[PDB]
């Protein structure tokens, strides 16, 4: 069985950030060579493991996570980061092992007058714990009225559009980016480099 | 999935007045602040008017300050906006949108959008 890294890099649709998309990779034979020898990525960040040494190794799971966020955002995908994206949307751990992967998506997620699929939290109570998920959408309470669900005084919608047009700045353009977690537990390791 | 369908858009006379109306499709359990922007060929999207949850709260852009109305209609998530002595530069595509506030186009949802086309006479 090999591994369906192509399904997550090359998907023809990615998920907003703050209800980013995970595909959990299982019992399967990783051919990693396909990203670490390509030359389509302007960021491959690995943490706790060395990229072109990835055919040799054995994980338990490996978890794709898949979202967009504008290009100076990706420095937030990364362990012991603060701002809206790490604390509102999508949170890696201190002690995360795994690889961040980005690649400047304007040709095909920004549109001329804007993309407005592509959305964020801004409002939140609390901070994401890591690889936490919130997708819901709820009126945020900002004061000491409570909201009942109606936007208003002190009552914000808690996402907002990011709005991608082609003649941005790079650093407002969007990113796809795929986060992979290799997790090794005190279990069996079914994901592996090839034989 | 909330989506937003705006209507009431067409050929009209300068001089005339007109109603959009928008509504909110989708499951939903929020009442959200709506807005109009704008939008003419070849020029960015401009913010027209917004108004609260409760209908209680307005805001409008300065251009359009004593032309324009906006309402909340008569389901959750509908909102009206009438335009009166309509002048040729009102021309565009006219926008809903839902979720936020202000004047930037950073709304969480958004239609598709409808065309007003305003023509006069020149003698
Ligand atoms: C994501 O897709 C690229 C492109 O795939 C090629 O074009 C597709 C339309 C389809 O016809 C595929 O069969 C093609 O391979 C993949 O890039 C290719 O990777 C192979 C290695 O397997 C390499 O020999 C080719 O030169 C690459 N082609 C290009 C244009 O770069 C890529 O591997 C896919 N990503 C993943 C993670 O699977």
């Amino acid at each position: 069985n090999l591994c369906p890294f192509g399904e997550v890099f090359n998907a023809t649709r990615f998920a907003s950030v703050y209800a980013w998309n995970r595909k959990r990779i299982s019992n399967c034979v990783a051919d990693y060579s396909v990203l670490y020898n390509s030359a389509s990525f302007s960021t491959f960040k690995c943490y706790g493991v060395s990229p072109t040494k990835l055919n040799d190794l054995c994980f338990t799971n490996v978890y794709a996570d898949s979202f967009v966020i504008r290009g100076d955002e990706v420095r937030q995908i990364a362990p012991g980061q603060t701002g809206k994206i790490a604390d509102y949307n999508y949170k890696l751990p201190d002690d995360f092992t795994g690889c961040v992967i980005a690649w400047n998506s304007n040709n095909l997620d920004s549109k001329v007058g804007g993309n407005y699929n592509y959305l964020y939290r801004l409002f939140r109570k609390s901070n994401l714990k890591p690889f936490e998920r919130d997708i819901s959408t709820e009126i945020y309470q900002a004061g000491s009225t409570p909201c009942n669900g109606v936007e208003g005084f002190n009552c914000y919608f808690p996402l907002q559009s990011y709005g991608f047009q082609p003649t941005y700045g790079v650093g407002y353009q969007p990113y796809r980016v795929v986060v992979l977690s290799f997790e090794l537990l005190h279990a069996p390791a079914t994901v592996c480099g090839p034989k | 999935q909330v989506q937003l369908q705006e209507s009431g858009g067409g050929l009209v006379q300068a001089g005339g007045s007109l109603r959009l109306s928008c509504a909110a499709s989708g499951r939903t359990s929020s009442v959200y602040n709506m807005a109009w922007f704008r939008q003419t060929p070849g020029k960015e999207r401009e913010f027209v008017a917004a108004i609260t949850g409760n209908g209680g709260t307005t805001l409008y852009a300065d251009s359009v300050k004593g032309r324009l109305t906006i309402s909340r209609g008569n389901a959750k998530n509908t909102v009206s906006l009438q335009m009166n002595v309509l002048k040729p530069d009102d021309t565009a595509v006219y926008y809903c949108a839902a979720g936020g506030w202000g004047k930037e186009r950073n709304y969480a949802y958004w239609g598709q959008g409808t065309q007003v086309t305003v023509s006069s006479h020149h003698h």
